[PDB]
């Protein structure tokens, strides 16, 4: 049975013909080419130099499932149902409250929304809504939390949400092990892989301190991996030495593909090195064609 | 803005950053920045009470108004005595207070990271210092084969808020390469620890990427300079 | 343009000979080894069809005629990374009966029903409970594929590779006729950094398994610049072991092929 | 003088040399020597009994007499069962034994010469074998300092009687160098595990300093070349 | 270039070899570093050092100036030694006329494992080395110097011990009752010909290291690493060390040079180049 | 506490004017600087290769030893006296039966040995007394100082042959604890006795970690190092002296570490000097 087909946040793809969802960035589905998640997949977005640049597509992922749960409870004057409800792995309290708010300013609609930075989502969201999960319990029981939960909402579409894995202020050494991350994340994919008709996977990490055994695990254990540089000292100097005239044509650094979706589990050849560019606008993050100056 | 200026209110300490870490080898100590930063932070006129942790020191400097032999004493006993020493856990009008380690080689890995967040608080900030060349021991305990756990150096180089990196600088006739291996083989060449020695430093910005730069610093005339 | 070719392995110009499983009391390996970048699901699929079906016609083109095959004939597939579904919707594109298939699955629910609460020796001898139900029933035409075993030496803490050779694998091909080792050799190709100590007790077991094999296949990307016109470059070589045949003069040939992966298709050609 | 008689006699086991050790790599294994010396020993009526042990292999061999898995059972029980296939320290002179090692790579380092305290006998030669890239377990031995053992390949290097080194000749378009930065990224080429081979021999005596040799032998022919 | 003439010992600013400001005062420890290698032992260091401090001036390499003692004729020193034994001082000793009252000797090398460290776990044995210490500067009030000759040994002694510890529960604990204290070690470790040992045996030279960054000044005795004919035996070097001098005087300096050395049948000779 | 005023075996050094003990060959004190080893020190001998030559040393060291104690004869007090025990710390009792016999200013401090005779009558228990080396510390240096308590004057010569074989020593004393308080315990005892008790070891270094190996070098009083030469360097030398079958060297000596010489502060570093022969009558050490 799954998800109801009446749903509107999912849409078929173009190639697989399956359903997917989008993360509320259009440029990050359009770089995955499906333009979206399908249903059953995850995704990580690893991060290099300390920068910060992932908490912006977590909030912007957690936001569109509010934002779609949201216009399920209003249900102007039809009967929508877009239900949706998120569960995020963290301590970081204060995630709920950082959720940004809509842009009120100035072919398949309802799909993905806009969104601003500067704004804030009200009000802020229930408990039924979203839940989170301490990060520092057993194994096995924030896998039974992680089931139980799963089976309460029967008919929710399901975002499971891992912001800043692996981080030491967020996990003790005994978390560093290689048993037990490796069998947490093992666990997820098995319970992504089970209810593959509701629940997606979104993550991020950043590489600066992880030895490169975990980094390839950690790859291997996902579905895709996006990779993100920041520029270096001459980059910027020389690219503000020609583009301080206009302040708004500068970016931040580069992007890189590494493991797709299902194009490459069944055996095709994308990666991508330095052929694309991010660019964190005032209100709005947006990727494009990295074009060297 | 001039860098120099940064490096200057840095080191009167008008800025909040609350981690400073210093790095040194055997070729040039650190005891002088010690010396730099309570002179800086003299001059200005915010004479902060300063706190010191003997891990590798037997003589109370002058500046310094509390002492902690922490040596023979175990770890939980000595974060209640940091606690006890510092201030109220929340008070607008309390003055900022200075707190500085002398070594941070001392404390195992998987401490570092909690006795930084139990100590961290934002009426005082806590410089420290570790040195380069001492390496710390790992059979002591083997777990599961790799532990996975990144080393002490590359902890704290995350954690901090601002590198400190001092080198020497030679005025004879031996190169660099040279030097390295009289030291690597414990032949000491005459000409290190000069009073006129390089610095590098490395500021993390608030939102992205972090800055560094190089300078030339005397410690007779405090009169710093950037080296291009 | 380029010529197509056809997959070829052994000196009889056979891929998968059928007498390797007349012949009694004499086990053999393979080894696929693999990056991330290349993904091996049309080498296992064609194999799969090649045992069954009694030819490769997936690569082949059908540009051979048909060996006798498929009587009663069977295979069984295991996973640590995909379950079940993955293998049944991968295969059912090619027609394959479901009565010759049969998949384990070790990734739902393994790590609950399995790890917590349980000694290592308890989990090996489970698991090679569970292999040799499944052997058991079909002993006439059966290869073993199984895939990824070594991610085991990251779950089950304190275990080794030799106590892995001692009490899983070992005993498992002693009760088999063809098994088949997929793996993935991420581990040897980290830019700018050796692991050659810094993680040895991982290259042990495959250095370990390619000195236990026979024939090796090798799939790695262009080391030159990116070409659209081939996906990777496939590499089929002498193993470690002699090949447990009567055929005296049955020997691997060794070559490569320059291959090119589309939407479901596979094209084959030297350069 | 001609090391290929030395050569030839060693093979033949008419020597009382008491143990031999191969080395060997993932380039090219072992069994094409032990097959070398198996017929070069039968060919003069050194037809020996064969005791194999298992540690890798599960086909037996066809010349093997005694074949015995040792996969399972633990250090005690292995020794019994193989001192049980031996005579009993009153070894009579009618035939010899020979008791041949799949690999050494699985023994903890510390048991060795106690092993190699046991199996040894007036009437045995333990050919075994080492593998050069598998480096040994270190759940074993204490990491410590204070544990100052030497490693194993060269406790066994010091402790053997004659060392034989395996090399695979070249014959493609590469070099040395770039089939070990091929091998180290997995990527292997073709060529490899022939049956045309290098060889070192070393041999040690109680009278003076030990002697090297090498040699390029023919699988096939049986033909011991000088290099 | 070339003085075959035989030059006298400096050290620091005020042209000698040992002031004695360093003991009109209270809270100010230092510390001297003397490494030497397995070629060439520091003897006449040590005598020199022994008889500057109690006779009152070196008088076995200078010119003999012959000056008065420092301080009074109570001036005291106490060796002790894990490597050596009470004879081998007596002997050096009572060469140079030294008066038995004016220092004391510490045998830790007869039957110290039989009696001391088998059956007794580290904390009892390392806080009886410590009392055996402390019991001598108690005996004496200051201008009592103390020299310990290889106490690296222990790490090679007790099983398990740790730099980090030694110098946690020996050192610094020492040093905090002592007003001059001389660490005199072997570094040969360093010196193991194509073999990095600082990664393997690290716990090692992380003692050498620490107690380096520790000191005051070091002193480094070494063979010619270019070699020459019979006319020279080594070099010794003279640098700063790690830490700053506990001193008033804030124009005191520590003087950096380099001697060369050539030592005949008892009785060595020092120069320039 | 002391010896014999007159003992035949102990004579004055001519550089020290100290009590002094000769090896059983004249090369080895010739080489050594002090006429022989003196009382109250040690020796400590390597070998760079799989070959054994310290074996025949440490024989004639036993050899030298139990000679001087067999000037015991039925026409006894004597004027002279060799007053000698031999303490032995290994495991194959079968040396003691392995000891060459004799070959045939001041008189019988030295004897010149042959390698093929051997020693008719063996040596009795009362002589030559053997301690199992697979015993813990503590039990070895009890038996160690109970042995030589109960001797009230006989000099005492002891003698480690083969030091860290694997086939002879457990693997639990390669602990660097064990081995470093068995030396530091022995030379403790050789110091104590300073008057009578000497000490002699060998080892080979192939199978020796560099830090064992510093910190063993460190803990002995002189150190000597043996070097055989290589294929080419004996193709050459057969050569050279194809119609001189006496005159070829089978390797180097070298010289680091000296008796009370070095201690002092001296240096007597010597590499690639004196060459070596095992001689059928001598080891015979010449200049290279």
């Amino acid at each position: 049975m799954g998800l109801d087909s009446s749903h509107v946040g999912v849409r078929p793809s173009p190639a697989t013909s399956q359903p997917t969802t989008s993360t509320g960035s259009a440029d990050l589905d359009s770089i995955l080419g499906h333009m979206g998640l399908p249903l059953g997949n995850s995704v990580l977005v690893e991060e290099q130099s300390t920068t910060e640049f992932h908490s912006i597509l977590g909030k912007l992922f957690a936001a569109q499932g509010i934002v779609h749960n949201r216009i399920s409870d209003s249900s102007a004057d039809k009967t929508r149902n877009g239900d949706t409800h998120v569960i995020v792995l963290s301590l970081n309290q204060m995630f709920a409250k950082e959720l940004p708010g809509i842009y009120k300013g100035s072919e398949y609609k309802d799909y993905n929304h806009q969104f601003d930075i500067t704004t804030r989502l009200m009000p802020a969201p229930i408990a039924s809504e979203l839940t989170f999960i301490a990060p520092t319990q057993p194994v096995s029981t924030i896998l039974s939390q992680i089931e139980q939960t799963i089976k309460r909402n029967d008919k929710k579409l399901i975002r499971i949400v891992i912001p800043s894995l692996l981080h030491p202020a967020m996990y003790p050494p005994k978390m560093f092990e290689s048993s037990e991350i490796i069998g947490l994340m093992h666990g997820v994919r098995s319970l992504v892989k089970k209810y593959y008709e509701r629940v997606v996977l979104f993550a991020s990490i950043s590489i600066d301190i992880i030895t490169p055994p975990l980094l390839v695990l950690l790859r291997n254990m996902f579905d895709s991996v996006i990779n993100l540089e920041p520029f270096n000292q001459e980059m910027t100097e020389f690219l503000e030495r020609v583009y301080k005239s206009q302040p708004g044509k500068i970016q931040h650094g580069l992007v890189h593909i590494l493991k797709l979706p299902v194009f490459t589990d069944r055996g095709e050849m994308r990666v991508l090195k330095s052929e694309w560019a991010f660019k964190n606008g005032r209100k709005k993050f947006e990727i494009e064609q990295w074009g060297i100056p | 803005h001039n860098p120099v200026i940064l490096l200057k209110r840095i080191l009167s300490l008008t800025e909040s950053s609350p981690f400073i870490l210093c790095l040194d080898s055997i070729a040039q100590t650190s005891y002088k920045l010690i010396q730099e930063f309570v002179h800086q932070s003299k001059s200005k006129g915010n004479e902060y009470p300063i706190v010191y942790i003997s891990f590798e020191t037997v003589n109370k400097p002058s500046y310094c108004t509390q002492f902690i032999d922490a040596t023979q004493m175990d770890f939980v006993h000595l974060v209640k005595q940091i606690i006890s020493y510092l201030p109220a856990a929340t008070a607008t009008q309390a003055k900022k207070h200075m707190v500085i380690i002398d070594s941070l080689n001392y404390i195992s890995t998987e401490y570092i990271t909690r006795f930084l967040s139990e100590i961290a608080s934002p009426h005082c900030t806590m410089v420290a210092t570790y040195h380069k060349d001492i390496k710390d021991e790992n059979r002591t305990v083997i777990p599961d084969w790799n532990n996975n756990y990144p080393d002490k150096l590359t902890l704290l180089q995350f954690m901090a808020t601002t590198i400190v990196d001092i080198d020497v600088v030679l005025t004879g006739t031996l190169d660099t390469e040279e030097v390295s291996e009289l030291l690597n083989e414990f032949r000491i060449p005459r000409g290190l620890n000069n009073d006129i020695f390089q610095l590098r430093l490395v500021n993390k910005r608030k939102s992205g990427r972090s800055l560094e730069y190089d300078f030339i610093v005397n410690s007779n005339t405090h009169e710093y300079e950037l080296l291009s | 343009s380029v010529q197509r070719q056809d997959l070829v392995l052994f000196s009889d110009q056979s891929v998968l000979p059928a007498h390797f499983f007349q012949d009694s009391n004499s086990h053999n390996l393979f080894f696929i080894t693999h990056q991330s970048c290349t993904q091996p699901l049309w080498m296992i699929n064609a194999l799969v069809e090649t045992h069954v079906l009694g030819s490769p016609s997936s690569l082949n083109e059908s540009s051979s005629s048909m060996l006798p095959s498929s009587t009663r004939s069977h295979a069984v597939l295991a996973s640590f990374i995909h379950e079940q579904n993955y293998f049944t919707n991968s295969l059912n594109k090619l027609k394959i009966p479901s009565n010759n298939y049969n998949v384990l699955d070790f990734l739902s629910d393994f790590i609950v029903n399995n790890i917590h609460n349980k000694p290592r020796d308890k989990i090996l001898s489970d698991v090679l409970a569970k292999f040799s139900a499944a052997i058991q029933n079909n002993p006439t035409d059966t290869i073993v594929i199984i895939e990824q075993p070594e991610l085991l030496l990251s779950l089950v803490s304190g275990l080794t590779c030799s106590e892995l050779n001692n009490k899983f694998i070992t005993p498992l091909l002693r009760q088999c006729k063809v098994l088949i080792i997929v793996s993935n050799s991420d581990i040897f190709n980290i830019d700018e950094y050796d692991a050659s100590v810094h993680s040895s007790n991982l290259q042990n077991f495959y250095k370990s398994s390619f000195i236990k094999s026979m024939i090796n296949l090798n799939l790695n990307p262009l080391k030159t610049g990116f070409a659209k016109d081939v996906t990777g470059s496939l590499h089929v070589c002498r193993g470690g072991a002699p090949i447990a045949t009567s055929n005296t003069s049955l020997h691997v040939v060794e070559n490569e092929y320059l291959y090119l992966n589309e939407k479901e298709s596979t094209k084959l050609f030297y350069r």
